[PDB]
């Protein structure tokens, strides 16, 4: 389903392009929106409307060369697979301070109820509860901190939907370096690729 | 031309602006809700002042006169720990918190200079539809911007055409849109329905009737025949 | 809802409209709505 | 080509289960440390409706849901690797594949 709100935004963004973030969908034909979106940049509509096959063709070529950078470098997906990382390293990290005993017997529950009676056994577990929870805490601060940084760019990427995808931006390297003319959203895991 | 239906539908707009504020719950839920964020960050704070973090009790006075001070000492440390961390996490939520609030307070600066200070060309930035211009509201802990938006609102459906070369060279809109209700062809403004004829003020010159795609024939009318006739 | 009762269904998304796209079909709206967002 | 983040992965924790999986004098510990996992968790799903707000922010950017006709003319724009491929059950476009 988010791979279905993401075509029906290229639906919207084919067929309508930024009228369809207004209101309903206007409909218009590509080379329309492609002509506007140039129109947008101070370059003349007339420049795609008569080099129509070569901006197709760089297009395509363009988005071949994603593909084939996508199946070829590893680090195509930088961002996108490096937030997927750090939220698995996060949960690693966390999952690995139930191996950490912060100074305590032991890190396992289960031992630290046997072999000691509550008289001790209580600090320690206080001490187990202490860091654990000390790493609940930090684990959830950056979650905040992470998760903020994921709503800067969550943000971004909502007015770079509506300023790329559901419209054109002015703004000077906002959709990318040179003059931008039409974002196109592909939900990639746990984010976006424009 | 449509004044008495812009000031109309605002007056309406801001008496439905008056009833959901009335009627609906979470009319200002933004505001009520950071607003409740803060009750209950205070809230959380003041119930940490009965939270024992390993200590017998939270009211001071019976830590000191309750047992004695031997372990009274390692007791009130274990307090007082609680007690910073529960205000380092407090404070450390306010400064996350207070990021959050400095990146809506950006954006409502942003928003009252590009919204209220002047009309904001970003899509959705000052609402959803084409921003007009934004009131500002001394809204508790924050600000209600009456987005003043343009959404329009009854859509149709015509024939159009990328180009329409008159006598061989391809014309183009200046700024609108080239369509059609069926026979005859107009040039539109893109958000917003005034059928106009096709002349050479609203259109230009360039290429020729096959590098482009699309293009249809019609007649592209010159006002300079019309006045040399008399 | 259906008396009512209470449904648990697949999200909609939205109702599921197809844009009258063509090489040659234009939508313009006619008229607009003063919303004070 | 920008690859924007906009939603971690959803996740909840339960204290009682995660600090104290399997104990009971864990658990009442925790509670006896006041009140840390009450607001743990409402920071927790405060952050997951924010990834939901964030995906409906980003992704539901309109309220329909808008169909690429069969005959695609859009003046040469090849979007069959763009547009998602009828084939796939899980249905995706061979560039999100
Ligand atoms: C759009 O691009 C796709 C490639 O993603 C084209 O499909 C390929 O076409 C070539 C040549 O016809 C074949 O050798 C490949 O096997 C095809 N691959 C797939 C996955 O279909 C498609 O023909 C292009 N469409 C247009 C209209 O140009
Ligand atoms: C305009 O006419 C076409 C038929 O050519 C139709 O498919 C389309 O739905 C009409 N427009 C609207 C808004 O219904
Ligand atoms: C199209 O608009 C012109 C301009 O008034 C009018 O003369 C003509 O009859 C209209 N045709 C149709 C089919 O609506
Ligand atoms: C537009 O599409 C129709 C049918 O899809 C086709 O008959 C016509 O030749 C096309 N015209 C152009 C200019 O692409
Ligand atoms: C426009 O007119 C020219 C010559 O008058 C003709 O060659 C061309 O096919 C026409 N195009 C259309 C779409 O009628
Ligand atoms: C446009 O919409 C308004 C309400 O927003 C309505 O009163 C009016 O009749 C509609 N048509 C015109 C031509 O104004």
């Amino acid at each position: 389903m988010i791979a279905q709100y993401t075509s029906a935004l290229l639906a919207g963004t084919i067929t309508s392009g930024w009228t369809f973030g207004a209101g309903a969908a206007l409909q218009i034909p590509f080379a329309m929106q492609m002509a506007y979106r140039f129109n947008g940049i101070g370059v003349t509509q007339n420049v795609l409307y008569e080099n129509q096959k070569l901006i197709a063709n760089q297009f395509n070529s363009a988005i071949g060369k994603i593909q084939d950078s996508l199946s070829s470098t590893a680090s195509a997906l930088g961002k996108l697979q490096n937030v997927v990382n750090q939220n698995a390293q996060a949960l690693n990290t966390l999952v690995k301070q139930l191996s950490s005993n912060f100074g305590a017997i032991s890190s396992v529950l289960n031992d630290i109820l046997s072999r000691l009676d509550p008289p001790e056994a209580e600090v320690q577990i206080d001490r187990l509860i202490t860091g654990r929870l000390q790493s609940l805490q930090t684990y959830v601060t950056q979650q905040l901190i992470r998760a903020a940084e994921i709503r800067a760019s969550a943000n971004l990427a909502a007015t770079k939907m509506s300023e790329c995808v559901l419209g054109q931006s002015k703004r000077v390297d906002f959709c990318g370096k040179g003059y931008h003319l039409m974002s196109f959203p592909q939900s990639a895991p746990h984010g976006v690729v424009f | 031309e449509n004044q008495k239906l812009i000031a109309n539908q605002f007056n309406s707009a801001i008496g439905k602006i008056q009833d959901s504020l009335s009627s609906t719950a979470s009319a200002l839920g933004k505001l009520q809700n950071v607003v409740n964020q803060n009750a209950q960050a205070l809230n959380t704070l003041v119930k940490q002042l009965s939270s024992n973090f390993g200590a017998i009790s939270s009211v001071l006075n019976d830590i000191l006169s309750r047992l004695d001070p031997p372990e009274a000492e390692v007791q009130i440390d274990r307090l007082i720990t609680g007690r910073l961390q529960s205000l380092q996490t407090y404070v450390t939520q306010q400064l996350i918190r207070a990021a959050e609030i400095r990146a809506s307070a950006n954006l409502a600066a942003t928003k009252m200079s590009e919204c209220v200070l002047g009309q904001s060309k970003r899509v959705d930035f000052c609402g959803k539809g084409y921003h007009l211009m934004s009131f500002p509201q001394s809204a508790p802990h924050g600000v209600v911007f009456l987005h003043v938006t343009y959404v329009p609102a009854q859509e149709k459906n015509f024939t159009t055409a990328p180009a329409i070369c008159h006598d061989g060279k391809a014309h183009f809109p200046r700024e609108g849109v080239f369509v059609s209700n069926g026979t005859h062809w107009f040039v539109t403004q893109r958000n917003f329905y005034e059928p106009q004829i096709i002349t050479t003020d609203n259109t230009f010159v360039s290429g020729n009737c096959d590098v482009v795609i699309g293009i249809v024939n019609n007649t592209v009318y010159d006002p300079l025949q019309p006045e040399l006739d008399s | 809802q259906t008396s009512q009762s209470i449904i648990a269904y697949t999200m909609s998304l939205g109702a599921e409209n197809s844009v009258a796209y063509s090489n040659n079909s234009i939508a313009i709206p006619t008229n607009f709505t003063i919303s004070v967002t | 080509t920008e690859i924007l983040p906009v939603s971690m992965t959803k996740t909840s924790v339960d204290c009682t289960m995660y600090i104290c999986g399997d104990s009971t004098e864990c658990s009442n510990l925790l509670l006896q440390y006041g009140s840390f996992c009450t607001q743990l968790n409402r920071a927790l799903t405060g952050i997951a409706v924010e990834q939901d707000k964030n995906t409906q922010e980003v992704f539901a950017q309109v309220k329909q849901i808008y169909k690429t006709p069969p005959i695609k003319d859009f003046g040469g724009f090849n979007f069959s690797q763009i547009l998602p491929d009828p084939s796939k059950p899980s249905k995706r476009s061979f560039i999100e594949d």
